[PDB]
């Protein structure tokens, strides 16, 4: 689905400075808009560049035994400065995400990391007569993130009873080491409602699985790292409530 | 009605005249009580005069 061939190595370093944050992207080109829709404003209180700056989650290590990783939005970003506050200080909140997953390795490492963004990704519990199941905390790992396995999501079933070989129906890009180091995903606000209760309902699910295994030349770095940088796009909330100071 | 955006406030003044500086302090209040007398008696204490230094 994501059959692209930018250049191969590196050309230009174009840095994305949004407010206080500053990422230096591999380039910037090769970006996939989810369903071809940009995050707009509800057609409220708009905290702009204050609540629209790059927060970077924990960098997880990809090793020969790694089965994968998965996060939840907004959830992950609930412990990030301003956006975190605006999440716990409102009853309403709609905000998009520019998930920019960067992965650096040498011209001696091989593998394929596919980033699948699943809308409303409920995780493993063939309990139709009852989803949610796994407690709020077991369902919300936050910034640290949860992991797939061969609170138990089965990787080949994308952790939801649907073969990963079909996962490609969701918006996604394959970071294939020999190609791009970067992967760009802009997910617009998708929900059954106009605006919603961010603390309860999880709008998105970034899941990074390993398509090809990692193989480093003879002896090198036993493991490489993958970084997730996310940023709230066109964020609005209604309406403050007793700046409930902690 | 029930609205919480983050504007400035909501509307413009709604009349505040009696809260103005001039009308805040425009109320006389006791400041002291000076006691005198006319003693035929030599009461060199109250002895007619009573002096008070003007202090709020």
């Amino acid at each position: 689905s994501p059959n692209i061939e930018a250049c191969g190595y590196s050309d230009r370093v174009l840095q994305l400075t949004l407010g206080n944050s500053t990422i230096t992207t591999q380039e910037a080109a090769n970006s996939v808009v989810a369903y071809g829709r940009w995050p707009e404003y509800l057609r409220p209180t708009e905290p702009d560049v204050a609540a629209c700056r790059f927060y970077t989650l924990d960098t997880v290590s990809w090793t020969k035994e790694s089965r994968g990783w998965w996060w939840k939005l907004p959830d992950a970003l609930r412990d990030m400065g301003l956006f975190g506050q605006n999440m716990y200080y409102h009853y309403l909140g709609r905000s998009g995400y520019t998930v920019h997953v960067q992965c650096n390795a040498s011209k001696f490492h091989q593998g394929a990391l596919g980033v699948f963004a699943v809308p409303e990704m409920c995780l493993a519990g063939d309990s139709n007569t009852t989803t949610m199941h796994t407690s709020y905390q077991n369902a919300n790992p936050g910034e640290k993130g949860g992991t797939f396995t061969g609170f138990c999501p089965v990787d080949y079933l994308l952790g939801n009873g649907t073969l990963l070989g079909n996962a490609f129906v969701f918006p996604h890009q394959i970071i294939n080491l020999r190609t791009n180091n970067c992967a760009t995903l802009v997910l617009p606000y998708v929900n059954s409602l106009s605006i919603d209760s961010m603390v309860k309902h999880n709008n998105w699910g970034i899941a990074i699985l390993p398509l090809a295994p990692l193989n480093f030349a003879s002896e090198s770095s036993p493991e490489i790292p993958i970084t997730l940088t996310i940023a709230p796009m066109c964020c609005e909330f209604n309406g403050l409530r007793n700046i409930t100071l902690p | 009605p029930s609205d919480t955006v983050q504007t400035r406030h909501v509307v413009q003044h709604r009349s505040r005249s009696e809260s103005s500086i001039e009308s805040f302090f425009a109320r006389g209040a006791c400041v002291t009580i000076m006691t005198v007398d006319n003693p035929a008696s030599t009461t060199n204490k109250d002895k007619l005069f009573a002096v008070w230094k003007i202090t709020y």
